[PDB]
């Protein structure tokens, strides 16, 4: 039994916190949707 | 019920329920990735929702109607994960998105490491449009994940 429950409206926010890298990565993407790197 | 936003997808067991995942609503159809619920119909309060799309390699399903979610990232922009972590309500975590290059062109990827039921989350842009969902990606480093701004075909 899978359901699902409303958590919040698609908004863009202000007061966002900002983090995280901006890697460059070279990958291939196999026939069942798995990444991987090369 | 198909009111606009972003939802939690919830599974329950035999006992207790938990957060399998994360999906949008937006013009009548629900959006995931495919192993969030691999193609499983879903309860919406007293309705069902029944798989309409779905592809294993692009890891997207729609619910009730086609993909509807057609924004791209350009390229050049921040974004915002709209995170709907298991047990906390939705935040959006600003990021600027690196890059996954394939031979077939290059697709940006947040390196971005929430809990796995935070899967189907959406990325948006500056201007509130659902650019891809969060949660299919590659691990780099030691526990380093970076997750693809995954994206369908309206």
């Amino acid at each position: 039994d899978m359901y699902i429950e409303r958590a919040g409206d698609i908004t863009w926010e202000k007061d966002a916190e900002v983090t995280g890298n901006s890697p460059r990565l070279d990958v291939a993407l196999d026939e069942s949707g798995d990444f991987s790197l090369v | 019920e198909t009111t606009d936003g972003v939802y939690r997808v919830m599974t329950r067991r035999l006992l207790g329920s938990t957060q399998v995942g994360v999906g949008v609503m937006q013009e009548g159809v629900f959006h995931t990735m495919w192993h969030v619920t691999k193609g499983a119909a879903l309860r919406s309060g007293e309705g069902r929702l029944d798989p309409y799309w779905g592809d294993v390699k692009q890891d997207l399903v729609s619910y009730c109607g086609p993909w509807k979610l057609d924004a791209a990232w350009d390229g050049l922009s921040e974004v915002q994960l709209l995170a709907v972590p298991p047990g906390e309500r939705a935040k959006n975590i600003q990021t600027l998105p690196g890059i996954f290059k394939t031979k077939d062109g290059d697709i940006g990827a947040v390196a971005l490491d929430y809990p796995a039921g935070t899967s189907g989350s959406p990325i948006l842009d500056k201007c509130g449009r659902v650019i891809g969902l969060y949660g299919n990606g590659v691990v780099i480093k030691n526990g380093s994940y970076v997750s693809a701004i995954t994206q369908g075909k309206r």
